[PDB]
């Protein structure tokens, strides 16, 4: 309802305070987005 | 200031005074001064002069490309109410 929307880098953050960390220890993230990419009106066809 | 009759407060600091010096002479400074080494016209700096941007704008290219063609079905023929 409201998307993680910065307009500067890093202003918005995930944490995960860790209580124990194993040896190798990772977070995978996943990210779904919205993003713009452009738009014009044109074409033909003739035979 | 008070002065106070009959005793009076002397009418000058006199004659009796010890001179003690004649230093005081203070000699006048005579100096030539040169600050000339090469200057070279440049200086470097991390940045100078930008203006940074804060945030940009979101910015973009475009394209579009094809044709025109399509698979139709239509809506079958129906009595004509009136007219």
């Amino acid at each position: 309802d409201k998307p993680i929307y910065t307009l500067q880098y890093g202003n918005v953050g995930f944490v995960v305070n860790p209580k124990t960390v194993n040896q190798n220890a990772r977070l995978l993230m996943g990210y779904e987005y919205f993003t713009s990419r452009t738009e014009l009106v044109n074409a033909g066809t003739i035979s | 200031a008070l002065i106070n009759p009959q005793f009076p407060y002397a009418g000058p600091v006199p004659i009796p005074g010890p001179a003690p010096t004649e230093t005081m002479p203070l000699l006048n400074y005579r100096v030539e001064g040169r600050i000339a080494g090469i200057q070279q016209a440049r200086q470097f700096m991390p940045f100078l002069q930008g203006p940074h941007r804060a945030v940009a704008e979101q910015t973009y290219h475009a394209i579009g490309t094809g044709i025109q063609m399509g698979q139709t079905f239509n809506q079958p023929l129906i009595n004509t109410q009136e007219g």
